């Protein structure tokens, strides 16, 4: 017999300050007990389990479900209670590889290891806590006691100990075979190469030899699959990849389930199908918290699902990564805070696509949103391809230059060029840095009563122009804004505006181009129309000449 | 050559921080660096029975073009015991702040010759990430004392005192302070001659590696704290006086006596912003008294080593950055301004990153602690990019300012 190399044992302990599991073995029907005595007998003679005596005080229940459409009973232990007590293991299973990241190899072989996790030894100091009891017929003898000698399925540490061991074994094979690539994700091992299919299946055979050296049995006859594959909701073809074809559900009174199964499903399609929008469908969700509630489609929803549909009609495919070619990412503004993007290396053939939704904010502008999307795409690309893509953005170079140079915050986007695909992201207004000579000076103020919620807003100017408007159902903050809105509405194309509202300053200096507040959007609409606007702040209740006389006028 | 016992403080598990994505070249650089470190015994591979993780990435230090490994030990440093067993840590030299020149020497490589407590090694675990989650991460843990850990200087300090006991023997003029992986060497000495006794220390360091090649030359006496200045003009517009009244009002929170009653009376009436107004004689007096008030330092502003140091930074344009360090609002313990010329004549984030590094350095020199930053930048932008310009072996804490402060005008 050719000797087996032993697989190194991973030391395991249960959580600090926790005992083992002691749960009682369910009452099973006579036929089910008969099934598990059969199963455990072969697995014992296979070295995978072994009977334990009455010393072991730990117990995990075991059940037997019956294989559907087949008369093969198979076994199930519910390790939930021992999983709760076991130490935490390390989490490298942080992500799922994205198809757009795979490099196009000419031959690729995938081998499933749904078998090998059971040939890997379990730490013997830990086997005592894997104990389970097969209840005897009529409960007239002590149930036969068993413990595991190897990684049990359904146990917390099995997937991490299995992959750690597998990687240990794969190192020298991959190192001494640089002409291949081996990726290992969950129970499968992906092997690709750029040599002829002949020397591929030879080195495939060689690897299975290499894993026999550790006693890990490998799929042989057929079994190991070659492209294409249905994998993790994708379709992996030799030259191409795309979303598994998954079609939209249909109802007349759409419930919460109805599109919790359709935005999460249109999110999926948005990674290869360009231009998929989700907003008018998700407003319907965050505003409720009932897993059963129905509510009709909004007037803008079925216009969007009609746009969605017009996209999921033909199959669009994605290319695999070529590390020798440049990475390109292109963004399009789609409206209502929605952004779409395509990542590719040559025109017309995307590696992947996607979208970005604006952050829940009170105010915002287009440049900030484009910046945020650039950052999202940047991190996605480093994840998938290990480098930052070159950007093509719908913003003029001079637009970006005036923005970043005059923005109070620090900001930056990496290397990028302008692409003239409207709607272009624009700067809609720019405040002056110094007062405008010859422009009317509007001293504005507003004030409200915390009890009646009544108030007044207005202005006094240097030409003697005045206005004070009475207002109902308003606050001090609203009137301060309204005063500025009035000055803008009533002044020429150039105007100096003096206020004491630190609240208003904070909103305007942030430079929003759209707002939740109806009143801010009016001000924004007025700013866009202006030629030059200088906004000056003074401290209140110092009676300053202008912002003393109008303060009085709005609280009278 | 034996371990010193190291714990964490009870009730606290080891760090479990997720590794963030890395560019391909950074991963490659780390693989090469860690393969050698593994060969030299400084680190060893680790199994999945280690649930702890600390992020790692790779840089290029100042005036050097080969990669260096940096481990963000910020979370582990929080959870590490405070080392006051024999000594209460290194007491900060108040004289280091007072020297005309101070220079920083990377001594971190000396930590790699002293073993770390075998019981503690499991908490230094880090992960070289893979691209696209293709292969699992390469996991290591430290066997030697790691650069960036707050325990490394604490443990090495006993064994570093002997290394300098000959040097401060001959030069009682020279204050030497150590912080993390850095040695700060200072003197009231001449500029050409301060370079001379330094390189001496460089070799006196090589003699004991028998049993680290360049320098950063700070000058903590070449500058000082910054006063509030008011304009000096012969003709004032309404706008000018409005801005003046605003800054005086703001400074009246810091200084007690700032009067703006004489100046604000000029502002009464609704005049055009660009209209000149002569200064009332009592307004001229009031501004004169405010000036004299602004020339004395703030009264009763004390450093408290029990509280956090806060650093705020304002972007002012054209490569200039202002900053203030304080513990209580309006009681700045230092203020200053950042200049330009250092990269990023078109990259705001590189400027801010360099600004954060300089402020931390000055903060290490003055108090022996790093401050918590308030950064004028969106979290998502900062987070994405700050590691590509970071060069220091330490890392401060920071939060993000999303509302434009009115104070940017007053520190301009
Ligand atoms: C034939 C095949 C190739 C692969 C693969 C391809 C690429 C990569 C990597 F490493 F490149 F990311 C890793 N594995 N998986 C499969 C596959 O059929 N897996 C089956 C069970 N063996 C299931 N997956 C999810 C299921 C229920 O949810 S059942």
């Amino acid at each position: 017999m050719v000797p087996i190399s032993p697989i190194e044992t991973v030391p395991v302990k249960l959580k600090p300050g926790m005992d083992g599991p002691k749960v009682k073995q369910w009452p099973l029907t006579e036929e089910k007990i008969k099934a598990l005595v059969e199963i455990c007998t072969e697995m014992e003679k296979e070295g995978k389990i072994s009977k334990i005596g009455p010393e072991n005080p730990y117990n995990t229940p075991v059940f037997a479900i019956k294989k559907k459409d087949s008369t093969k009973w198979r076994k199930l232990v519910d390790f939930r209670e021992l999983n709760k007590r076991t130490q935490d293991f390390w989490e490298v299973q942080l992500g799922i590889p994205h198809p757009a990241g795979l490099k196009k190899k000419k031959s690729v072989t995938v081998l499933d290891v749904g078998d090998a996790y059971f040939s890997v030894p379990l730490d013997e100091d830990f086997r005592k806590y894997t104990a389970f009891t097969i209840p005897s017929i009529n409960n007239e003898t002590p149930g036969i006691r068993y413990q595991y000698n190897v990684l049990p399925q359904g146990w917390k540490g099995s997937p991490a100990i299995f992959q750690s061991s597998m990687t240990k074994i794969l190192e020298p094979f991959a190192a001494q075979n640089p002409d291949i690539v081996i990726y290992q994700y969950m129970d499968d091992l992906y092997v690709g190469s750029d040599l002829e299919i002949g020397q591929h299946r030879t080195k495939i055979e060689e690897l299975r030899q290499h894993l026999l050296r550790w006693g890990l049995t490998t799929p042989d006859k057929k079994h190991q699959k070659e492209p294409p594959f249905l994998w993790m909701g994708y379709e992996l073809h030799p030259d191409k990849w795309t979303v598994q074809p998954i079609v939209l559900p249909e109802k007349d009174s759409w419930t919460v389930n109805d599109i919790q199964k359709l935005v999460g499903k249109l999110n999926w399609a948005s990674q290869i199908y360009p231009g998929i929008k989700v907003r008018q469908l998700s407003k319907l969700l965050r505003g409720t918290k009932a897993l059963t509630e129905v509510i009709p489609l909004t007037e803008e929803a079925e216009l969007e699902l009609a746009e969605n549909r017009e996209i999921l009609k033909e199959p669009v495919h994605g290319v695999y990564y070529d590390p020798s070619k440049d990475l390109i990412a292109e963004i399009q503004k789609q409206g209502q805070g929605q952004w779409t993007y395509q990542i590719y290396q040559e025109p017309f053939k995307n590696l992947k696509t996607g979208k970005y939704a604006r952050m829940r904010g009170a105010h915002t502008n287009d440049v900030k949103q484009l910046t945020e999307a650039v950052q999202k795409i940047t991190t996605e690309s480093i994840v998938i391809w290990g480098k930052t893509p070159k950007f093509k953005l719908p913003i003029q170079k001079e637009t970006w230059e005036t923005w970043w140079t005059e923005y109070w915050q620090a900001t930056w986007i990496p290397e990028w060029e302008f692409v003239n695909t409207p709607p272009l992201v624009k700067l809609w207004y720019q405040l002056e840095k110094e007062p405008i000579v010859g422009a009317e000076t509007f001293y504005v103020d507003g004030a409200a009563n915390r009890e009646t919620k009544l108030g007044k807003a207005g202005y006094v100017t240097n030409k003697g122009r005045q206005k004070v408007v009475p207002l109902t159902n308003t606050t001090n903050q609203k009137t301060e804004l309204q005063a500025i809105y009035l000055a803008l509405q009533d002044s020429g194309l150039e105007v100096n505006i003096v206020t004491d509202s630190q609240y208003a300053l904070g909103i305007i200096q942030a430079q929003p181009d759209k707002s939740e507040s109806e009143l801010v959007n009016q001000i924004i609409e007025q700013l866009i129309k202006k030629e030059k606007v200088y906004l000056a702040w003074v401290p209140a209740h110092k009676g300053i000449g202008g912002n003393e006389q109008v303060d009085k006028l709005v609280s009278a | 050559i034996e371990t010193v016992p190291v714990k964490l403080k009870p009730g606290m598990d080891g760090p479990k921080v997720k590794q963030w994505p890395l560019t391909e070249e950074k991963i490659k650089a780390l693989v090469e660096i860690c393969t050698e470190m593994e060969k030299e015994g400084k680190i060893s591979k680790i199994g999945p029975e280690n649930p702890y993780n600390t992020p790692v990435f790779a840089i290029k230090k100042k005036d050097s073009t080969k990669w260096r490994k940096l481990v963000d030990f910020r979370e582990l440093n929080k959870r590490t015991q405070d080392f006051w067993e024999v000594q209460l840590g290194i007491p900060h030299p108040a004289g280091l702040k007072k020297k005309k020149s101070v220079t920083v020497l990377d001594v971190g490589d000396a930590y790699f010759s002293v073993p770390l407590d075998e019981d503690f090694r499991k908490y230094t675990a880090f992960t070289i990430p893979s691209i696209n989650n293709e292969t699992p991460g390469i996991r290591y843990q430290y066997n030697v004392l790691p650069q960036g850990w707050k325990g490394s200087p604490a443990i090495f300090q006993s064994s570093m005192t002997k290394i300098l006991e000959p040097f401060k023997k001959q030069n009682p003029d020279i204050v030497i302070y150590q912080y993390m992986d850095d040695l700060y060497v200072g003197s009231d000495l001449e500029i050409g001659q301060h370079r001379t006794k330094i390189e001496e220390l460089r070799q006196h360091l090589l003699r004991w590696g028998l049993t680290l090649w360049m320098g950063y030359e700070l000058h903590p006496d070449k500058w000082t704290v910054q006063p509030i200045v008011l304009p000096e003009k012969d003709s004032w517009t309404v706008n000018d006086i409005q801005k003046l009244v605003g800054k005086l009002n703001w400074a009246s929170q810091i200084y007690p006596g700032i009067k703006v009653r004489q100046l604000s009376k000029l502002l009464r009436g609704t005049k055009a912003l660009t209209e000149v107004i002569p200064l009332t004689e009592e307004a001229e007096l009031e501004l004169a008294e405010n000036r004299e008030i602004l020339k004395e330092p703030v009264h009763g502003v004390y450093y408290d080593p029990s509280k956090d140091l806060i650093a705020e930074i304002q972007k002012q344009g054209q490569g200039q950055w202002t900053y203030q360090i304080y513990q209580e609002p309006f009681k700045n313990l230092k203020t200053g301004k950042y200049a330009r010329m250092r990269g990023a004549h078109t990259n705001d984030v590189k400027q801010l990153t360099e600004a954060v590094q300089k402020i931390t350095t000055e903060s290490i020199v003055i108090w022996g602690k790093t401050p918590k930053f308030k950064l004028p930048i969106q979290k998502e932008t900062w987070e994405t990019w700050w590691t590509e310009y970071w060069q220091a072996t330490w890392i401060p804490e920071w939060e993000f300012v999303n509302t434009p402060p009115l104070v940017k005008l007053w520190y301009q």
